[PDB]
This record gives C-alpha cells, structure tokens and sequence, in this order.
C-alpha cells in the first residue's frame, strides 16, 4: 500500500475512492512523466466537446506550471466530494474540508473569472455565455441576457458585486446536490 | 311468420351489445366523474372504474343474467397488452434511463420483497390459523403473494399535481408500476407451475430462479428485436400514413405474442418493443399520426381497464365468496406492513448509492399509495380451481385489498402527506451542469452519463 | 421439465398471431404498394388487397395448415359495421342531400334490378343448362343474383384523380356503394329467409316487399335515435377528449346491434348514425380527436377489408370450387349487362328529372367500373351447406366475378374512358346563383333548397 | 279550364307548369285585389333574407306600376325556363322565346344595372357587391375587386363595355345549367 493516508486527511475521501481514481489516472498516465498536463487532459474523448471544457482542464491547475501530479488532482477534485450531514457536523472548529459551501461556489468563481482576480465582468459573462451557447446567436441577444443578469446580480454599484453576492444569489439555488459528485468505490 | 326478416333474437348480439353498454356507462361516467368541480383531484380514476365496475354487476345481479367471466385468454392476449403498451409507450425514457438504477431496485427487488414476505407471513398465519386456512401450503400461498402484490402508484399520482411530484417520483412510481405489472405475472406463471411439481428442491428454486431472468430478459430481448423491426419500417410509411399507428400497434403486439409464445415475459416485450421504436417514431411519423397513436393508446387501454374493473365488480356482488376473517385481514395488515418496509428498506440501500437523496414525502407516496387492481384481480381470478382450491378465498382477499387500498389507501393520501429562477440561477444552473459533467468525465467512474454518450454515438453511427 | 416456465406453446397465440401477420403482410405490401412510382393511379387498391389474400392464402396451402373462415358472426358484428361505418361517416352531407332523388335511384332501385335480372337471367340459364345447374330454383338463384350485385364503384375512384370525377359523379358513386351494400344485405337476409319457405305466395311478395322498406326504415330510424344521442352526448364530453372518439364508435356501434338485435337493417342504421352525429360533432370536439376520428375508421376499415381479402384468398386457392362454366361464363357477362342496362336506363329516367344531367363519361363509369369485393364475397362465403346445396359453385361465381371485376373492368377503366375563373366569373357565379335561388322561392315548388332551409331553421331552434 | 295556350305560347311552359305556378300564385295571391304587387313580394319567409332579394322583387315587375298579373308573372319568370336542345334546334326564324342564352343574361344586367340604361359601372357593381358579401368587409377590398373586375372587362375603354363584352366574360360560364329552374309539374 503507497502513501495514501495524508491524501484521506487532505481531500477527505476513503481508500476506495482514492484507489479507484488512481486507477483511472495510471489508465490516462499514457506515459508516467507526463503524469498529467494539458494535453493529457484534452485528448480525453469528451469534456473537449463540453463548452467549458477548456476552462476545466487549465481550472484544476495551481499555477502556470503545465504538469499535475495525481495529490494535486486529488485535492482540486476533492472540491466535488457530496458534503457529508453529520461528517460537517460531528466537529467544528476550522473550515479544513474544501468540499464546503464557499469552496464549492469558489471552484465556480475561478472558473467564471479571467484571472484570479475576481473580476466577474460583463466581458467574463459574455465569453462565458457565448461558450455555453452556439456561436449562431445574436452578440445583442447575448448583450441583454449578461447584462441582465449583471444589473440584478450587482448590488455593489460597479456591476460586480462579484462574490459576497454571487453566494446571495445562488443561496436560492442548492449547490449540495447540484454540484457534487460521488466517486464509485 | 308474417313480415319475414323482422324478429327480436338478442342472443346473436349479447356479448358485443353488452360490452358496448359497458363502455358506454363507464364513458358516461367518465363525462360524469370531470363535471364535478373538484373531484378528480380527490378521488383516483380507479374509484370511478370500481365503482363503475359495481354498477354493472348490480345490474347484471339484478336483471339475473348469467354474469360474464375472463376467459384467461382473453385477458393475457386482448385485455392486457392495451394497458401494458399504453404504459410502456410513453414512457419517459431520458428520466428512465437516468435513474434506471432506482427504478429497477424498486420494482423487480421490491416487488419480489413484497411477493416472499407476503407468501411468506400468509403461510405462517396459515399454519396457526383455523382449520379452514390450514392445507393453502407455501407454493399455493407464495402465489398469492405474488398476485397481490401487482401494483400500480402511478393512479396516485392523479390525486396530486405537478407540485408535491418531481420528476424523480413520478419516474420511479411510473416504472415500479410498468415492471411490477411484469414481475408480477412472471412470478404467477412461475409459481402456477411449481405448484404442481409436488417436490420443490433446492435444484428446482435455482432452476426457478435461472427461468425468472431467463424469462424476463427473454421478453425484453424479443421486444427490442421488434421495436428495432419497427423503427426500420417507420422510415417508409410515410407515403401511405393512415398505417403509421397500425405498425406500432402491430409490431408491440406481435412482439407480445412472440413472448408469450415461448412462454417469456409478454410484458417486458411489450414495454421494450416500444420504449425502442419511440425515439425512432415520432421522427418519421407524422404529427397527426403519432397525436392518433396517443390516443388509440389512451382510449383502448382505458376500455381495457374498463372491462377489467366490471370483471371485478360482477365478480364481487354476483360470484363465490369465501370471506375469512383471519386470512383477510391478515392479508389487508401485510400487504400495507410490506409495501411499508420494502419501500423504507430499498429507499435506505438506494440513497446511499445516489445523489439525489428520496425525501421521506415520496417514500410515503410509493409506501402509503400503492394501490392494487386490474392486475392484481385479475391474476387472481384466472387461478384454476382444480390446481389451488382456495382460490375462492384468494379472490376475496384481493377484492378486500384492491376496495381497501383503492378506496381508504388512495382517497386519504393526499389529505395525509401534506400534513406529515432568476436570469443567474438559470445561467449558473447550466454551468454548474456543464461543470459537473466535465468533472465526472475527468474522475471516470463509468456512472451514466458515459453510457448515455456512447448511446448517443451509436445513435449516429446507425442514421 | 428444465427451466419450468419455458415452452413453445404455440396453440395458444395462433388467432392473434396470424391475425396480426396477415395485417403486418397487408401494411408492408401497401407502403410497397405506394413506392413504385406510377402504379396507386392505374391500378385500384381493391386488387392490393386480392393479391395480398391471394399471397397470405398460398402461404396458408403451401404450410398446410387448415384455412380459417368467416364466423358468420364475425363478419356481421366485427367486420362490417367498420367498412360501413368509414363508408357512411365522411359522406358529404351537402352533396348527399342535394342529389339524394339520383343517389337512392342508383343505389336502391338499381340495386333490385340488378339482383332481380341476375337472378331471372341465371334462373333462365339453370333452367336451359346442363344438369348440375338444374334444380337451384328461382329463390336460391335470385338470392345469388342479389348477393354478386352488392358492389363497389367507388374504388374506382382511386384510379382517377379530381379531374373526370366531378361533385356529381363522386358523391353518386358514394351513395351507390353505401346504400348498395345497404340494400344488398337487406335482400340477402330477405331471400336467405324465403327459400325456407317451401311456397312463396303472391301474400308472402307483398309481406317480403313490405319488410324491405320496414327493415331499411327501421334500420334508418334506430340510426337517426342512436345519433340524436350521440349528438347530445358529444356536447359534455369537452372535459375529457381521450374519450370523445369512443362515444362515436360507441353509439354508431350500438346502433348497428340495436338494429340488427330487431333484423332490421343494421347497415342503414350505422350509416344514418354517423351521418346524424357527425355534424353535431366535429363542434363540440376538439381538431385532435376529430383527426383521430378520421384515423380509428381509416385504418380499422382497412383492417377489416384486408380481413375479408385474406378469408377471399384464403378460399380461392385452398377452398372447394364446383366450376361450371355455363354458369360463370353466364354470371359474367350477365354482371356486366345487367349494370350497364340499370346504369343506362336509370340514367336515361333520371336526366329528364332533374338540371344537371349525367354525361356519358360518368354514365360509363358507373356501369363500367363497379367492381365487386369484400361484401359480395362474404356474403356469398356465409351461405349455408344444408340450404342452398350449391353454394359452392356460387361462391366460384362470386369470386370470379370479383376477379373479372376488380383485375380486368378495373385496371382497363382509365384506358378506356380517357379515349371513349377570372374576377367576372366569380362575382356572376354567385349573382346567378341568388338569382336562381330567389327565382325558385318565387315560383314555389318545393324543391331542395326550401326543404334545406327548412332543416337549418330546425337546426337554429335546437342550438 | 281557364285561357292558358296565349302564355303557353308567349311563354313556352307546358300546362300542367303554369297550372302549378297559378296554384302557387293564388296561395301567394292573399288576395284577389293585390294580384302581385312589392309588398306581396316582399312578405315571402325567405327572398327578403337573400342580399338580392329586393332587386328580385322590382325585377319582374316591367315599369313602375306596382301590381303583376298572373301573365306578366309568367313573363317574367320564363326566361329560367331551361333551354331544350331539340326544341330550340326545331324550328329557327327568329328568337320568339325569351329564355334565350340572351335573354338569361340580359335578365342579368337588368338586375345590375340601376336604370335600364346599360350602364353596368363602378357604382353598380359596387353596390351588388356590397349586398352579396356582408357589410364589415372593407370598402377599399370591394373597391379592389369591384374596379379589378371592371378592368378586365372593360374592352371598351369607359369602364363600361357593359353588355356586349359582359356575353364575352360570361360565355366561358355555361348559363344553360347555372341559371335556368326545372318547374315540376
């Protein structure tokens, strides 16, 4: 057995889990030195296909580094883990699990954002939305729609209001469910 | 004989100008049971087809007329591939497929949970009861089980409205009804066969057992053979479109018969003749033919249903009873004790291996809200009487259980579970959708989504 | 006995599932039969419907199994009345009121003659024959007379296109074919019942002409009631429409059987039925389920004519055939001369009658294009062994006659007949038209139109 | 028996035709003074409903008196009597019958026109087009038709080209089937 305890400390998840994923990550290894980079991710068959599929590959990456190592993958997937009732709840002290509320809005919000600078923007929207929807539909189409959803998401006054609001206006949307996954033992 | 032709000979047209009457009073009904301001909406549609049902028997008790039977070939043949296919059919197959899972937990896990345990506390009241429940046995008794535990929630969902039922429960209720109404009837053909081999061992359950998925998966292996015939023949009616519904209809029934042929699951052929050619029909049929193929379906299951409920109400005020206090309400109390735990237990296994957790309003609605007829009945009135001489006494106890979960289980369901999306939500609901898939992609887990695409793909390799 | 419920039980789905083949045969050589570019406007259906009977009972000889038949209840309970019910409901009612003098003097009147000289002319032939078509009798043979005349002109209509068939000429040939097919049944039960009655009296012909008109009129008043009914049920049905196309089916059902329970006309009745109800509906029902209307007696009439096509084939190439060729030869070309002579002379009375006359272009193709089918030879199929001795050699007739009518005088109809509106116009087609209308109320002679207005100021005061 | 040879002369009906029609008028007659006049005429149940109906009404009569006797009743309604082939083939000097393939269309433009002046024009016809068609239709519709259908007909050059151009226009409509009444006997 590898060291996988420190990983079941950081991420949170159970041996099975853990040893399931590794599994899939030595099957998209294709070559143990590119332990996982951007290539790596983009010939998987699928996600280039989903509109944010670059954005994923490039959103569990720290920094500008081009490699992954399967702990850092771990930790960036752990985001997903379904929060656990009374595993939340059995102690109380520091926010060390990232599989919460915030941590699961945060992931949304470094996806939505440029750079790490927390600039939701009417550019950011518009790009966002033009990758989601087809390429065929109206840019004024598009421009009302951001806009829109701009003037009632800012509360701030300089069209931001860009994430003490972003959780005010998701409140009403229950991201326990809608944003999780459970990985098959 | 003056005036020649004229004469008044009603025996030449009896069993059709009576059957017509029939369907008459029950649509009169009908067209009485909407008219009421709000009563649809409180009592299910199987109230009005028992009651319906006890009319006509009172009629028939009345006048004196011999009163009509099901012939066991009438009903598995011309009686129950209308309601299996009209259930089967517009089966939503996204949200089936979703949480197939679940569905098939339900009902195939559930539906054999409710048969044992109902086979089995009826054989033990059986044992320590009178002297007349004495002799029933454990295969004549398991049978029993099996026939009353047909069931079908989805008349509930009739009481309720598009609140208080999401697509998670009206899926699983619509598919436990569908495959429980297949289970079901495997489960009585595999028992009114065992209960004639006079030594059951332990070879003969596995054998049993083998022959349950042999039978089933037999069904659905010959229904997507013909729903597949089916789908190719779709593409070239369109130049004569009048036998655009005639093919459906045609292709779901011999798949049906071809089951039944072989003795396989007829329900499951049906049911997967026509969740195949669905998605392949619809897009080379016409608008105004698949609009008909709705309502043929509609219309011929609702007189099959029809038909079957005055079975059941000749049967009940004009047939044989052989009430017993222990046996009936002992079978009233078990049928409601193991719909309870089976839904509980299944319900506890299930959301742990899930995301989508089931709230304690829809584990009451499939718990308290199963209600028997038209399969039940009629399984257990088909029952010979050489082979299971008690079957008089099972008949009333599936007519108590059917008036009881009908009338008491779904009349106070409804007055009993109530009382026990702005442009970013929108936005931000697609993306964290987006966003979740492609994590799941990236994990790979080999869940759903991954067999939905590969779907997809062979989709489009094959138009 | 390994695997319990497995079998190959095949005894018990052989109606049904033959049944379905035979439909499922039927539709695939009908969307085979509209593929082939040109070949639905030179030939009519009615001999698509030959070949597949001929195909499905060569199929039948060659497997070995023993034909299947006609019930004689069957046909007259299960299969007729939805022929007559798709005839007599999409009649247009204008059409038909306006011409209906010339509609009941083709169909009726020309019907008799028809029966009547076949049966004197083949009476005169037996008489003068050899000696196995001796001793069939004037009854017997005026019964066979009667049932080869019950025919179908309006499949001819296939093979034309809305040039050569004016509103004039279709709706004539509509009418024909319906009260033909009427009037036919009508005398077949007439004649069936008085060659048992081993002396015929100038008494007994008053008491049969009379039961004519009283089993034809007592058909259309039970029509008339059955559809008043549906008329006023169809107003309360607008809460549920699933059911709106089965109170159609229903009442024009019950109409028949309540006809046919008295021996009245049973034909009459559907037909008076539909077309009672069917303005009174398609008002109070939705577009969908008038679309379906339409649909259900397309392709359930469809059904039973392929039905009865098959049962034809069926019988011609595994049935017993008593040939002779005196007799068919005779039967032939007195089919043939018998409806030109009605055609002519009945148009030749009725021109002088009347504003527009018949031209010979439809003068031809009603004696020269009504074909057989479907009732002549079912009717004929239905005789007795024990009455009428000979009825096998009228059935060789009788299909031979369908066989020369339906190949021979209806695929060499169109290549025999083709070789023997500016502002103003608009406005003055209109003008003459109040003009004439106005002219006929000054004059006063009750005509049609007095009569027409007298009907919608009834239908004014009911609404 | 009355004197019926002079109209079955005049008219060209057979007896047992005019027996019936004077059968008709002496039930219509409520009256031997008002043999026939406009109000007579007018209370029949159904020609007031008919847009044409009163034109109809002051068609038969020949001037301005208000009363028809029975003959000029005859007269009058002749000219439907249908064309008969053989009979009108017969016998050919001059045409002594009225119910010409001229005469049925000259009862016509006696009808259109307002004054027995010949004068079909767009006040004619756009007044019989207002009675045909109901009165919520759009003036500027019936303008339309009305001015089209005098375009097309006018070979004249007035607008006008009213009765010899109207046979012209109208001989492409059978007039022998459309506007002509079998009388039973």
């Amino acid at each position: 057995d590898e060291e996988l305890e420190e990983i079941k400390k950081e991420t949170g998840f159970s041996h099975s889990q853990i040893t399931r994923l590794y599994s899939r990550f030595t099957s998209l290894d294709k070559g143990e030195n590119g332990t996982l980079s951007r290539e790596d991710f983009q010939r998987i068959p699928e996600l280039a296909i989903n509109p944010l599929g670059d954005r994923i590959i490039n959103a569990f990456f720290p920094e500008g580094e081009d490699q992954v190592n399967f702990r850092g993958f771990m930790r960036t997937l752990a985001h997903f883990r379904p929060i656990e009732d009374n595993e939340k709840s059995k102690d109380v002290n520091g926010p060390e699990p990232l599989n919460s509320r915030s941590n699961k809005l945060h992931f949304a919000f470094r996806l939505y954002d440029l750079d790490k600078d927390e600039k939701i923007s009417r550019d950011e929207l518009l790009q966002v939305l033009r990758m989601m929807v087809g390429v065929n539909i109206s840019d004024e189409q598009l421009g009302s729609i951001a806009d829109r959803t701009i003037q009632e998401a800012d509360q701030d006054g300089d069209s931001a209001a860009s994430f003490t609001e972003f959780v005010k206006v998701l409140e009403k949307v229950d991201v326990e469910q809608k944003m999780s996954i459970r990985f098959l033992h | 004989k003056a005036f020649p032709v004229l004469g008044i000979d009603y025996t030449h047209v009896r069993t059709p100008f009576e059957i017509s009457l029939w369907i008459l009073l029950a649509c009169l009904m009908k067209i009485g049971f909407h008219v009421i301001p709000t009563i649809s909406s409180i009592v299910p549609e199987s109230c009005l087809l028992i009651v319906v049902g006890l009319l006509v028997g009172g009629l028939i008790k009345g006048v004196g007329e011999t009163p009509p039977f099901l012939q066991s070939d009438v009903f598995f043949l011309f009686l129950l591939p209308p309601i299996i296919l009209d259930a089967g059919y517009f089966l939503p197959l996204r949200q089936f497929t979703e949480n197939l899972g679940t569905i098939l937990i339900f009902a195939v896990v559930g539906t054999l949970w409710n048969a044992f345990f109902l086979g089995g506390l009826m054989y033990a009241v059986c044992l320590v009861g009178g002297e007349q429940i004495n002799n029933i046995g454990l295969l004549d008794n398991l049978l029993f089980g099996s026939i009353i535990s047909a069931v079908d929630p989805v008349a509930v969902l009739a009481v309720f409205e598009e609140i208080h039922i999401n697509e998670l429960l009206h899926i699983l209720v619509f598919g436990e009804s569908l495959l429980n109404d297949a289970v079901t009837v495997v489960l009585y053909h595999l028992f009114e066969e065992f209960a004639n081999y006079e030594h059951v061992g332990i070879v003969d359950i596995f054998l049993g057992f083998l022959s349950f998925f042999v039978v089933a998966l037999g069904g659905v292996l010959v229904g997507v053979v013909y729903g597949v015939i089916a789908a190719f023949t779709s593409r070239f009616t369109s130049h004569i479109r009048v036998i655009e519904p005639l093919f459906v209809f045609l292709y779901s029934y011999m798949a049906y018969l071809s089951a039944e042929l072989f003795h396989l699951s007829g329900i499951m052929a049906l049911i997967a003749s026509g969740v195949v050619m669905r998605p392949y029909v619809e897009a080379n049929i016409s608008h105004k033919s698949h609009t008909t193929i709705k309502y043929f379906l509609k219309m011929w299951s609702s007189v099959s249903e029809t038909l079957i409920f005055i079975f059941l109400g000749v049967s009940t005020v004009a047939g044989s009873h052989h009430w017993n206090w222990t046996f009936v309400i002992s079978t009233l109390l078990f049928c409601l004790i193991a719909r309870v735990l089976g839904v509980l237990g299944l319900t506890w296994f299930i959301n742990k291996f899930r995301i989508v957790k089931l709230t304690p309003k829809d584990q009451f609605i499939i718990a308290y809200g199963g209600l028997r007829g038209a399969i039940a009945f009629s399984l257990g009135y088909l029952l010979d009487k050489k082979h299971f001489p008690m079957c008089d006494l099972f008949l009333t106890a599936i007519i108590t259980v059917i008036f009881f979960t009908v009338f008491v289980q779904g009349m106070t369901i409804r007055p009993l579970v109530d009382l026990l999306r702005s442009i970013n939500e929108e936005i931000h609901t697609q993306f964290l959708d987006h966003l979740l898939t492609g994590i799941e992609d990236i994990c790979g887990h080999y869940g759903h989504h991954h067999w939905k695409d590969k779907l997809n793909r062979f989709n489009k390799k094959y138009v």
